[PDB]
C-alpha cells in the first residue's frame, strides 16, 4: 500500500493507490482502500487487508449507532477512537493496519486523526501511510503550500501516490482521489497508473529516468 | 380447595393434578381451530388464522421445521417460536453431525422431554400452545399430536383449538376414506378443508383466512396463503 | 526513545518534553504534546511503548479528574505519584503490562513547595530535583550534577534546560525535533511557547 | 437449588431479633455451665445429662480444647456445639497460626468464633446457632481471661458467671464468692459447689465434666526438644482427679 | 418454593418507608446512649454500658467505643456483633487508602465509604440491615476536628454535638441548651456526663458503666492523640464534676 | 535480566550487647546509571524494624504492605509487633507468592520489648527464614559482606564499638560493588533508644 | 444469588413499588430550579427538626456531577449517592472515548437509564430519588434544567421543583414565570428562586441554600449572607403595598 | 405470594395482563399505513405547563427505513429501542442490505417474554414484561410499507391503521371507518391529526402533538413544530368546510 491524506486551504485531500500482495504475488489491482463511513466521514486503509476492511466496516456501523443515539454525527476525534480502541484491546495478537480517519464537522472544521495497530493516535495536517509512505513524503512535503488551490491540491495528492506506485514494487494498480469540504467528501475519480504515468511524462516533464 | 394448589408447577394437587399445567392446556381450548390427516403418502395440516380487527392481519398458525418437517399451532404464539426453533436445531443438529433426517417420531420424544422440565422446576411455567406436528421420514407419512404437559401422540388425523372436538369427530367418522388417498395431494387437502368446517360457527372461512401445509413422498413441506388457497374455498 | 526531562527549582518545577513521534524510518509528527494535565498543579509527562503510553496517561488523567470531583478538593503531588505508582506495580506482574516511563510534576499549595517524581514502567518512584527517563539520561544527569542549584529562579532553571537540550541535540543520534516546555508552579501550568529559538 | 439466599432473621416492628430471642430461650432450656477465673488460672465446668443409662458418658466432650492454651463449654444444643467446636478449630489455623507462627490470644479467638456466629444471624437461608459459649484461655500478653458468646455474636468478658438453666441462681452464688485474690484451687472448690444448687442425680466424676486454664504441662507435650515449648495450660480433669475433690468438700 | 418464606427486607411501605430500616433504628433507640460532643481543641466520645453486673470485667472490656484509625475513633449504639462486621471493613479500608494515596484517609470518605455498605443492604441482596448506629470522631488535615453520625438507612450527617441509642431526644435537647462554639475540650467532657447523668434510666451513674474517649492534639506533642479512659481515669473524673 | 541485579543496594544486621544494629546503602541505580542517592532501605514498624535489598518497586510494595498489616495487627492486638512475631509474618506473606516471587531480600532487626533480647533474621526471596545470633546480610555485595563480617564481628560488643565494626563491614563491601554505596546509614537500636547515623564513604 | 421480583404489575396496572418509591420523595425536603436567560439557579431547603449540626461537613444538597453540570434531589439521601457517583463516573468515561464532556441531556438520560433499570431488574428496589438535573454544554451558553424521576422518566423544564409542598412551589412558579421573557440577569433570577421557596420554609437563612451556575463551568454556591439579603429585600416588597 | 409468570385459570399470563392495563393509561399514538407511506403520530401530554414540550421524545428513529411510536410506561422504551437499532445495524454489518420491517419487529418481540425468577430453557433475566406497547412503521424492498402493533405479549400484528393507549377503543372504530386501500399521505397526515383531537383532553396544537412519516425516498423523519402546524390549520379550514 500506499496512502496519504493532508489539509489544506479548501480542506482535505485523499489519495490511495490500489494494489494488494500476497508477497510477491500481485494479488489485486482493483482494491477500494478508501471507506466511506457517511457523507461526511472517510477512512484510509493500509497493512492487513482484512483487519482494515473488517474493522473500518465495524467502525462504519458504530457511527451510525451514533447518530441514532445522539441524534448528531459523530465527531472525527471521537470516530477515530472507537477504532483506536478497539485496536488497542487486540494490541499484541497481530492486528496489522495503519489507518486514516479524515472528515468534516463543524465543531472541529477539516481534521484528519492517524491509527495504527500499535494503538497509535496522531492529530495533524499531513499524513502518509504504507509500504511506500516514505515515496510519497518526498514528492507531498516538496510541494506542499497551504494556500493551494483544489485542483492543485488535487493533482499533488495524485502525483504523490504516482511516484510511490512507480518506486515501491507494493505498490501500483490506480489511484483513488477524494476532496473533503463543508458539504463533505467529493469523489474525483480512479486513475490507472498504466495511463497516467505516461500523461504525467508526457505533460510535466518528469520521470526522465524512464526509457520513452 | 383449588385456590392453594396453583401457585406453581411443583405443586401437587390432593387430588394429583397439576394446576398450572391444566391452566395452560386452557389456553389452546381458546385459540383458533387447527387440523392433521394423512394418508401413506402425504400428510396435511389446515389451519383458521385469527384475526384482531379488520384492519388487523391474520396471524399464521404454521411453521417449517425443515425440508420433510413443519407443524400447526394453538395457543400462545411466542412459545410456538420457542418451541418450533428448538426442532428446526434438532433437526439441524441430526443432519450436520449425523447426514440424517430426524425422524418424526423422535421429533416428538425431544418435544415431550423439553416441554417435561418446565413442569417440575420451580420458576418455569409450562408452555402455552399445542402443536401438529406433520413430517415424512424414513417409514412413511406422520402426524403428531403435543399437549404442553408432555403427552406426544401419534395420530393418523386429529384437531385442537376452538371447537374442534366438532373437526375430531368427522375425521373418527371418515377413517377409511382420507387414509387412502394416496397420490392424489389435492383430494386429500380438500379432506382437511371438509373437517376444519366441522369447527365453524360464526365465519366463512376466506381467501385471507385459510391456510394450508403439505409434506410427502414427491412433495416437500410447503405453505399456503392467499389466492394460492383459493380452489379449496 | 523520546526525550522526557523534568527539574525542580526554588518554587516550580520545569518539564521538558521531546516533540518527534517516529514509526520505523519515517518521523510521523514534530510537534507532539508527550503531557497530560492531572490537575491545577500537577502535570505527568510519559515515553515508553507505542500504544501503552497514551493510554495510560489519560487513564491516571480520568481518575485523578473523578477524586477531584468527588471530593471537591485537589491531591498533594505525594498523592497523586503514590496513586501512579501502584497502578505500575499491579501492572508488571498481569497478562500484558504497562510499559511508560512518567514524570509527576506537583506545586504542593498545602506545603508552599515544588515538587518532581521519577516512575519507570516497574513503579519504581524516587523524588528528585532533577530527573530524566531512558537514554536521556547519561548525559543530562551529569550536567545538572554540575551546574545545579536548589535556589534557582524559574528563569535560572530555564537556561540550565536549554543547556541540557542543546547537549542532547549535539551528542544523541536521534533527531527529537526539540521540546514543549512547561512551568508548575502556584499559579498553575503554563506553557514556554517561544522555546524554538529562545 | 439453594432458593434461600435472604435473611430468615428479620426485624419485627417492636425492634426484637425474632430468631435470636429465641435462640437464647434454647439456651435456658440447656444444661447448666459455669466458669470462675482466678488470679493464677480458669476453671470451667458443666454437667454430663446422659441420654440413656446405657450411653458411654466418655464418648461425649462437653468440654473442648480448642488450642493448646484455650477451652469451651456450653449451654444449649449440642450438635450446634460441635460443629461450632470444628470452625472455632479450623480459624485459630487459617486465619492465625498459619500467618504469625504461633497461637491467637483468647480476645481473638473469640472474636472469630463471634464472627461465624454473627453470620449464621444475616446470611441467606440459615437459623442463627441455639449455644452460648463460654471460651477459657491465656496468652502472654493478656494473663488469665473468661469470656460469654451469644447467638446473636455478642460477647463479654467475665470474673465469673454461668450460663443455662439454673444461671440466675449461680451467679447469685458466685457474686457471694468470688474475689481478687482467689487462688487456682479454690476456684475448681467453689466451681463444685455451684454446680451442687444445679444437679438433682448423682454427683461425681463421672457425671460433671471439668477442665482448667493453669500453669504449663511439660508432661502433657509429647516430646521434649524444644526449651520454648513447655506444654498446654489446657488441662481437663479425669473422673479420679474429680473424686478426690469431692471426698472433702 | 422459597418465595413463601421471603421477608422482602428491601421494599418501601405505601407510605415510602423502608419497613426493615425503621424497625432497626427502633432497635437502636433501646441500646445503651452514646455521647459526641466536639470542642475547640479536640473531640469527646462517651457511652454508657447497659446495665450489667459486678461480676462483668471493666478491664479488658471495649463494646462500644473503637479504634478504626491512627486518628479516627468509634461510639457504637445497637448490635456489637453487626458494629464488629462493619468496624473491620472500617478499618481494611483506612489501610487500603493508605496503601494507596501514602497519606491518613480523611474522615469523611470513610464515614462515607462504610454508609455505602450499610445503603446496600437497603436496595438489593434480601439480606437484613445492621442494627447499629454510628458516631465517628476523627482528624484530618482538610477539616481538623469532625464528628459524624451514619444510621442503618446508609444516611450520614456532621455534628458538633450529638447522640445515638436510647433517650436521643431528651439527649439532644440537652446538649442545644448548654453547647457553646468557642468550648474547651474539658468543658465539653463535662456536658458529655452531665447528659448521660440526666438520660440514664438506671439509679446512679457509675464508672464501671462508662466508656471515655478523646482524640485531642497535643498542647505540647502539637500532633493528634487518641485516648481510652482505663477504668481508673473515669473513676476520678468523676469525682470531679461531681458524681461520686 | 536479573531483577535481584537491576538496581543494586545492600543492607546488614548485627547483635551485640543488649544491642543490635540494622544498615543500608542509599542507591538506586539502573544497570550502569546512579539515578538516586536517597533510597533507604531500612524501615521500622514500631519498634520493629525491616530492611530490603532487591528489585526497588518490590521494596516500595512490600514497605507499604507490611504498614497495612502490622497497622492491622496492631489495632487487633492492641500491642505492637514483635520481633520474632513479625518474622514470621514476613516469611508467610513471601511464600505466599511461591510460584510469581518478589526479588527481595528481607532482613529482620530488633529488640523484643517483653523479654530484652536481641534479634535479626534473615529471608529469601520465598521466605526462608535464616535466624542467625551474630550477623546477616543482604543484597548484591551479600559475598564481600559475608567475608567482612566473618571477620571483623565478635561477640557482646557495646552500642558506640558495634556500630565501628558494623559501618566498616558495609563500607569496604560496598566499595568493591559496582551497584552498592553511594551513601549508608546506621540504625544503632537499644531497649529504650534509637540512634540513627549517616555515614561518609566514596561516591563513585 | 437473590433475584425476586419487587418491582411488578398489580391488577389494575401499577408497578406498586415504584408509586411507593415516588411517596418517599414527596417527603423529601423541596427542591427547585428555575432557568434565566443566560442561567441556571438551584433552591433547596434544610430541615430544622435538628438544630446542632456542622455545615462544613454535612453534605450540601446540591453536588457537582462535572465542572459544568450539577445535581440535586429530594428523597432518600443515602440512595441519592449512589446515583450521584454513577453519573460522575460516566461523565469521566464520556470525556474518556469521546474527548468532550457530557451534555446536560446526555447525563440526564443516564441517570435516567439507571433509575429504569432498577424498576424492572430481580432483586433490587426503586431508587427513593428524583433529581434535578442543571447546567451548560461545552461551549454553549444556553441553559439546561431537566429532572427524573424512580420510573426512569426525564423531561426538560423551565422551572421545576420536587419533594414536599412542591405542589405550593409549582402553583406559585406557574403563575410567576414567564416564558416569553426568562429572567434577564443573574441576580434576578435568584429572587424568583427565593420568593417560591418563602412560600414553603419559613423564614430561612440556614432553611434555604442556592446555587448558580453559569456558561463555562462557572458554578458558585451562595452563603447565608448573600441569600439572608435576598430574603431581606423580598419581605420588605409586601409592607410597601 | 405467587409465581411471576403464572398462568391464571382462564389460560393467561397475570403479569401479561396487568401490563396491558399499565398501556391503557398510556398517551395515544396513531398509525396509518398508504402506499405512500406510513405516518405516525401522538399526544405529548404534557403535565404541566413549565413542562417543555418539545424534549418529550414518543416519536424515535430506529434506521433510515424504519420509525417507532410508543404508549404506556415510556422509560421501559430505552431498551427495546437500543435493542432495535443494534438489531437494525447489525443485520446490515452481516449481511450489506436493510434489515426488514418484519424481521426487525420480531427481534423486539423475542426481547419481551424474557421476564422471570430464574426460569428453566434460556438465561432470561428481568424482574416484569414492559409497561409499553409500540408501533412499528416502515419500508423494505419485499413487503413495501408496512404497520405492526408489537405488545409486551410478545405477539406482533400488522395493521393498515392502529391507535394504542387512553383513547385507543374510540379511535379505532374511527380509523375502521375511515381507511381505505387508495389513501394518499396528505389525507393520512390529516387523518391522524383528526382522530387525536377527538379523543385528547387538551385541544390539540403544533406544541402537545407530533408527527413524523417514513417514506422510500426521504426515509423516516419526525415533522418539526412549524410543519405540523401548518397541517393542523389547514385541517379546521376543512372541517369547518363540511
Ligand atoms: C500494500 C499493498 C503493502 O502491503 C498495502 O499495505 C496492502 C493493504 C490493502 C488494504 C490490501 N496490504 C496487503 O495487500 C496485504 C499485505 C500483508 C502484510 O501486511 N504483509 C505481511 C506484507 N496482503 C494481504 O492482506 C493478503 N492477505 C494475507 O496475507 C493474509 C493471508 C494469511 C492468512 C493465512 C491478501 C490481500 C492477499
Amino acid at each position: 500500500t500506499t496512502t496519504l491524506a493532508f489539509r489544506f486551504q479548501g480542506g482535505i485531500i485523499v489519495a490511495v493507490d490500489s494494489r494488494a500482495t500476497a508477497g510477491n504475488w500481485v494479488a489485486s489491482q482493483t482494491v477500494k482502500k478508501v471507506i466511506e463511513i457517511n457523507p461526511f466521514l472517510l477512512g484510509t486503509m493500509a497493512g492487513g487487508a482484512a483487519d482494515c476492511q473488517f474493522w473500518e466496516t465495524w467502525l462504519g456501523s458504530q457511527c451510525r449507532l451514533h447518530e441514532l443515539r445522539e441524534k448528531e454525527r459523530i465527531s472525527v476525534a471521537a470516530a477515530s477512537k472507537i477504532l483506536s480502541n478497539l485496536v488497542y484491546q487486540y494490541k499484541g495478537a497481530g492486528l496489522s493496519m495503519g489507518t486514516m480517519i479524515c472528515g468534516y464537522t463543524r465543531k472541529e472544521g477539516p481534521t484528519i486523526y492517524y491509527v495504527d495497530s500499535d494503538g497509535t493516535r496522531l492529530k495533524g495536517d499531513i499524513f502518509c501511510v504504507g509500504s511506500g509512505q516514505t515515496f510519497a513524503y518526498g514528492v507531498l512535503d516538496s510541494n506542499y503550500k497551504w494556500d493551494l488551490s483544489v485542483e492543485d491540491a488535487l493533482y499533488l495528492g495524485k502525483r504523490s501516490i504516482l511516484a510511490a506506485a512507480h518506486r515501491d514494487a507494493y505498490s501500483g494498480g490506480s489511484v483513488n482521489l477524494y476532496h473533503v469540504t463543508e458539504d463533505g467528501w467529493i469523489y474525483h475519480g480512479n486513475h490507472d497508473v498504466g495511463e497516467l504515468f505516461w500523461k504525467v511524462k508526457e505533460e510535466e516533464g518528469s520521470f526522465n529516468n524512464v526509457i520513452g | 380447595f383449588r385456590n392453594n394448589y396453583d401457585g406453581d408447577t411443583v405443586t401437587f394437587s390432593p387430588t394429583g393434578r397439576l394446576f398450572q399445567v391444566e391452566y395452560a392446556l386452557e389456553a389452546i381450548k381458546q385459540g383458533s381451530v387447527t387440523v392433521g390427516l394423512r394418508s401413506n403418502t402425504h400428510a396435511v395440516l389446515v389451519a383458521l388464522k385469527r384475526n384482531a380487527d379488520e384492519l388487523s392481519s391474520y396471524q399464521k398458525k404454521i411453521i417449517k421445521c425443515d425440508e420433510h418437517m413443519g407443524l400447526s399451532l394453538a395457543g400462545l404464539a411466542p412459545d410456538a417460536r420457542v418451541l418450533s426453533n428448538y426442532l428446526r436445531q434438532q433437526c439441524n443438529y441430526s443432519s450436520l453431525v449425523f447426514n440424517r433426517k430426524l425422524a418424526v417420531e423422535r421429533a416428538g420424544h425431544l418435544l415431550c422431554d423439553k416441554a417435561q422440565k418446565n413442569t417440575q422446576s420451580y420458576g418455569g411455567r409450562p408452555y402455552g400452545v399445542g402443536l401438529l406436528i406433520i413430517g415424512y421420514d424414513k417409514s412413511g407419512a406422520h402426524l403428531l399430536e403435543f399437549q404442553p404437559s408432555g403427552n406426544v401422540t401419534e395420530l393418523y388425523g386429529t384437531a385442537i383449538g376452538a371447537r374442534s372436538q366438532g373437526a375430531k369427530t368427522y375425521l373418527e367418522r371418515t377413517l377409511d376414506t382420507f387414509i387412502k388417498i394416496d397420490g392424489n395431494p389435492d383430494e386429500l387437502i380438500k379432506a382437511g378443508v371438509e373437517a376444519i368446517s366441522q369447527s365453524l360457527r360464526d365465519e366463512s372461512l376466506t381467501v385471507d383466512n385459510l391456510s394450508i401445509a403439505i409434506v410427502g413422498k414427491d412433495t416437500p413441506f410447503t405453505i399456503y396463503d392467499g389466492e394460492a388457497v383459493a380452489k379449496y374455498i | 526513545m523520546d526525550i522526557i526531562l523534568g527539574i525542580r527549582v526554588q518554587d516550580s518545577v520545569i518539564l521538558a518534553s521531546s516533540k518527534a513521534v517516529t514509526r520505523g524510518i519515517s518521523v510521523l509528527k514534530d510537534s507532539d504534546d508527550k503531557t497530560r494535565q492531572l490537575s491545577p498543579h500537577t502535570l505527568m509527562s510519559f515515553a515508553g511503548e507505542a500504544g501503552d503510553t497514551v493510554q495510560f496517561a489519560e487513564y491516571i488523567q480520568a481518575n485523578i479528574q473523578l477524586y477531584s470531583i468527588r471530593e471537591d478538593y485537589e491531591l498533594s503531588p505525594q498523592a497523586v505519584s503514590s496513586f501512579v505508582r501502584q497502578e505500575l506495580a499491579k501492572s508488571i506482574r498481569s497478562r500484558r503490562p504497562y510499559q511508560v516511563n512518567v514524570l509527576i510534576g506537583g506545586y504542593d499549595k498545602k506545603k508552599n513547595k515544588p515538587e518532581l517524581y521519577q516512575i519507570d514502567y516497574l513503579g519504581t518512584k524516587v523524588e528528585l530535583p532533577y530527573g530524566a527517563h531512558g537514554y536521556s539520561g547519561f548525559y543530562t544527569f551529569s550536567l545538572l550534577d554540575h551546574h545545579y542549584r536548589p535556589d534557582m529562579t524559574t528563569e535560572e532553571g530555564l537556561d540550565l534546560l536549554k543547556l541540557c537540550v542543546q547537549e542532547l541535540e549535539k551528542r544523541m543520534p536521534m533527531d527529537f525535533k526539540g521540546v514543549i516546555v512547561k512551568i508548575v508552579d502556584k499559579d498553575g501550568i503554563r506553557q514556554v511557547d517561544d522555546f524554538q529559538a529562545q | 437449588t439453594d432458593r434461600y439466599s435472604f435473611s430468615l432473621t428479620t426485624f419485627s416492628p417492636s425492634g426484637k431479633l425474632g430468631q435470636i430471642d429465641y435462640a437464647l430461650t434454647a439456651v435456658k432450656q440447656g444444661v447448666t455451665s459455669l466458669g470462675i477465673k482466678a488470679t493464677n488460672g480458669v476453671v470451667i465446668a458443666t454437667e454430663k445429662k446422659s441420654s440413656s443409662p446405657l450411653a458411654m458418658s466418655e464418648t461425649l466432650s462437653k468440654v473442648s480444647l480448642l488450642t493448646p492454651d484455650i477451652g469451651a463449654v456450653y449451654s444449649g444444643m449440642g450438635p450446634d456445639y460441635r460443629v461450632l467446636v470444628d470452625k472455632s478449630r479450623k480459624v485459630a489455623h487459617t486465619s492465625y497460626k498459619r500467618i504469625y507462627g504461633e497461637y491467637p490470644p483468647t480476645k481473638l479467638l473469640v472474636s472469630e468464633v463471634a464472627k461465624i456466629m454473627q453470620e449464621a444471624t444475616q446470611s441467606g437461608g440459615v437459623r442463627p446457632f441455639g449455644v452460648s459459649l463460654l471460651i477459657a484461655g491465656h496468652d502472654e500478653f493478656n494473663g488469665f481471661s473468661l469470656y460469654q458468646v451469644d447467638p446473636s455474636g455478642s460477647y463479654f468478658p467475665w470474673k465469673a458467671t454461668a450460663i443455662g438453666k439454673g444461671s440466675v441462681a449461680a451467679k447469685t452464688f458466685l457474686e457471694k464468692r468470688w474475689n481478687d485474690e482467689l487462688e487456682l484451687e479454690d476456684a475448681i472448690h467453689i466451681a463444685l459447689l455451684t454446680l451442687k444448687e444445679s444437679v438433682e442425680g448423682e454427683f461425681n466424676g463421672d457425671t460433671i465434666e471439668l477442665a482448667i486454664i493453669g500453669d504449663e504441662n511439660p508432661d502433657l507435650l509429647g516430646y521434649t526438644g524444644i526449651p520454648t515449648d513447655k506444654g498446654p495450660r489446657f488441662r481437663k480433669l479425669t473422673s479420679q482427679e474429680i473424686n478426690d475433690r469431692l471426698e472433702a468438700l | 418454593g422459597s418465595r413463601r418464606y421471603d421477608s422482602r427486607t428491601t421494599i418501601f411501605s405505601p407510605e415510602g418507608r423502608l419497613y426493615q430500616v425503621e424497625y432497626a433504628l427502633e432497635s437502636i433507640s433501646h441500646a445503651g446512649t452514646a455521647i459526641g460532643i466536639m470542642a475547640s481543641d479536640g473531640i469527646v466520645l462517651a457511652a454508657e454500658r447497659k446495665v450489667t453486673s459486678t461480676l462483668l470485667e471493666q478491664d479488658t472490656s471495649t463494646e462500644k467505643l473503637y479504634k478504626l484509625n491512627d486518628k479516627i475513633a468509634v461510639a457504637v449504639a445497637g448490635l456489637t456483633a453487626d458494629a464488629e462486621i462493619l468496624i473491620n471493613t472500617a478499618r481494611i479500608h483506612a489501610q487500603n487508602y493508605l496503601k494507596t494515596y501514602n497519606e491518613d484517609i480523611p474522615v469523611e470518605i470513610l464515614v462515607r465509604r462504610l454508609s455505602d455498605i450499610k445503603q446496600g443492604y437497603t436496595q438489593h441482596g434480601g439480606l437484613r440491615p445492621f442494627g447499629v448506629s454510628f458516631i465517628y470522631a476523627g482528624y484530618d488535615d482538610r477539616y481538623g476536628y469532625q464528628l459524624y453520625t451514619s444510621n442503618p438507612s446508609g444516611n450520614y450527617t456532621g455534628w458538633k454535638a450529638i447522640s445515638v441509642g436510647a433517650n436521643t431526644s431528651a439527649a439532644q435537647t440537652l446538649l442545644q441548651m448548654d453547647y457553646k462554639d468557642d468550648m474547651k475540650v474539658d468543658d465539653a467532657i463535662e456536658l458529655a456526663l452531665k447528659t448521660l447523668s440526666k438520660t440514664t434510666d438506671s439509679s446512679a451513674l457509675t464508672y464501671d458503666r462508662l466508656e471515655f474517649a478523646t482524640i485531642r492534639k497535643g498542647a505540647n506533642d502539637g500532633e493528634v492523640y487518641q485516648k481510652i479512659f482505663k477504668p481508673q481515669e473515669i473513676k476520678d473524673i468523676l469525682v470531679k464534676t461531681g458524681i461520686t | 535480566s536479573d531483577p535481584s541485579s537491576i538496581n543494586g543496594g545492600i543492607v546488614v544486621a548485627m547483635t551485640g550487647k543488649d544491642c543490635v544494629a540494622i544498615a543500608c546503602d542509599l542507591r538506586l541505580g539502573s544497570q550502569s546509571l546512579g539515578v538516586s542517592n536517597k533510597f533507604e532501605k531500612i524501615f521500622h514498624y514500631g519498634h520493629v524494624f525491616l530492611g530490603i535489598t532487591g528489585l526497588a518497586t518490590d521494596v516500595t510494595t512490600l514497605n507499604e504492605m507490611f504498614r497495612y498489616k502490622t497497622n492491622l495487627y496492631k489495632l487487633k492486638e492492641e500491642r505492637a509487633i514483635e520481633p520474632e512475631t513479625f518474622t514470621q509474618l514476613v516469611s508467610s506473606s513471601l511464600y505466599e507468592r511461591r510460584f510469581g516471587p518478589y526479588f527481595v531480600g528481607p532482613v529482620v532487626a530488633g529488640i523484643n520489648s517483653k523479654s530484652g533480647k536481641p534479634f535479626i533474621a534473615g529471608f529469601d526471596l520465598i521466605g526462608c527464614i535464616d535466624e542467625a545470633k551474630d550477623f546477616i546480610v543482604s543484597g548484591t555485595a551479600s559475598d564481600q559482606l559475608f567475608g567482612m563480617c566473618e571477620s571483623l564481628y565478635e561477640p557482646n560488643l557495646e552500642p558506640e564499638d558495634l556500630f565501628e565494626t558494623i559501618s566498616q563491614a558495609l563500607l569496604n563491601a560496598a566499595d568493591r560493588d559496582a551497584l552498592s554505596g553511594w551513601g549508608a546509614v546506621v540504625y544503632i537500636i537499644k531497649k529504650d533508644e534509637v540512634v540513627k547515623r549517616y555515614l561518609k564513604m566514596r561516591q563513585d | 444469588g437473590y433475584d425476586r421480583a419487587l418491582s411488578i404489575f398489580s391488577p389494575d396496572g401499577h408497578i406498586f413499588q415504584v408509586e411507593y418509591a415516588l411517596e418517599a420523595v414527596k417527603r423529601g425536603t423541596c427542591a427547585v430550579g428555575v432557568k434565566g436567560k443566560n442561567c441556571v439557579v438551584l433552591g433547596c431547603e434544610r430541615r430544622s427538626t435538628l438544630k446542632l449540626q456542622d455545615t462544613r461537613i454535612t453534605p450540601s444538597k446540591v453536588s457537582k456531577i462535572d465542572s459544568h453540570v450539577v445535581l440535586s434531589f429530594s428523597g432518600l439521601n443515602a440512595d441519592s449517592r449512589i446515583l450521584i457517583e454513577k453519573a460522575r463516573v460516566e461523565a469521566q468515561s464520556h470525556r474518556l472515548t469521546l474527548e468532550d464532556p457530557v451534555t446536560v441531556e446526555y447525563l440526564t438520560r443516564y441517570v435516567a437509564g439507571v433509575q429504569q433499570r432498577y424498576t424492572q431488574s430481580g432483586g433490587v428496589r426503586p431508587f427513593g430519588v428524583s433529581t434535578l438535573i442543571a447546567g451548560f454544554d461545552p461551549r454553549d451558553d444556553e441553559p439546561k434544567l431537566y429532572q427524573t424521576e424512580p420510573s426512569g422518566i426525564y423531561s426538560s423544564w423551565s422551572a421545576q421543583t420536587i419533594g414536599r409542598n412542591s405542589k405550593t412551589v409549582r402553583e406559585f412558579l406557574e403563575k410567576n414565570y414567564d416564558r416569553k421573557e426568562p429572567p434577564a440577569t443573574v441576580e434576578e433570577c435568584v429572587k424568583l428562586t427565593v420568593r417560591s421557596l418563602l412560600e414553603v420554609v419559613q423564614t430561612g437563612a440556614k432553611n434555604i441554600e442556592i446555587t448558580v451556575v453559569k456558561p463555562d463551568s462557572d458554578i458558585v454556591a451562595l452563603s447565608s449572607e448573600e441569600i439572608n439579603q435576598y430574603v431581606t429585600q423580598i419581605e420588605q416588597e409586601k409592607q410597601e403595598q | 405470594d405467587r409465581g411471576v409468570s403464572t398462568f391464571s385459570p382462564e389460560g393467561r399470563l397475570f403479569q401479561v395482563e396487568y401490563s396491558l392495563e399499565a398501556i391503557k393509561l398510556g398517551s395515544t399514538a396513531i398509525g396509518i399505513a398508504t402506499k405512500e407511506g406510513v405516518v405516525l403520530g401522538v399526544e405529548k401530554r404534557a403535565t404541566s405547563p413549565l413542562l417543555e414540550s418539545d424534549s418529550i421524545e414518543k416519536i424515535v428513529e430506529i434506521d433510515r427505513h424504519i420509525g417507532c411510536a410508543m404508549s404506556g410506561l415510556t422509560a421501559d422504551a430505552r431498551s427495546m429501542i437500543e435493542h432495535a437499532r443494534t438489531a437494525a445495524v447489525t443485520h446490515n454489518l452481516y449481511y450489506d442490505e436493510d434489515i426488514n420491517v418484519e424481521s426487525l419487529t420480531q427481534s423486539v418481540c423475542d426481547l419481551a417474554l424474557r421476564f422471570g425468577e430464574g426460569a428453566s430453557g434460556e438465561e432470561r433475566l428481568m424482574s416484569r414484561p414492559f409497561g409499553v406497547a409500540l408501533l412499528i412503521a416502515g419500508h423494505d424492498a419485499d413487503d413495501g410499507y408496512q404497520l405492526f402493533h408489537a405488545e409486551p405479549s410478545g405477539t406482533f400484528y400488522r395493521y393498515n391503521a392502529k391507535a394504542i393507549g387512553s383513547g385507543s377503543e374510540g379511535a379505532q372504530a374511527e380509523l375502521l371507518n375511515e381507511w381505505h386501500s387508495s389513501l394518499t399521505l396528505k389525507e393520512a397526515e390529516l387523518l391522524v391529526l383528526k382522530i387525536l383531537k377527538q379523543v385528547m383532553e387538551e385541544k390539540l396544537d403544533e406544541n402537545n402533538a407530533q408527527l413524523s412519516c417514513i417514506t422510500k425516498q426521504d426515509g423516516f423523519k419526525i415533522y418539526d413544530n412549524e410543519k405540523t402546524a401548518e397541517l393542523i390549520k389547514e385541517l379546521k379550514e376543512k372541517e369547518a368546510a363540511e
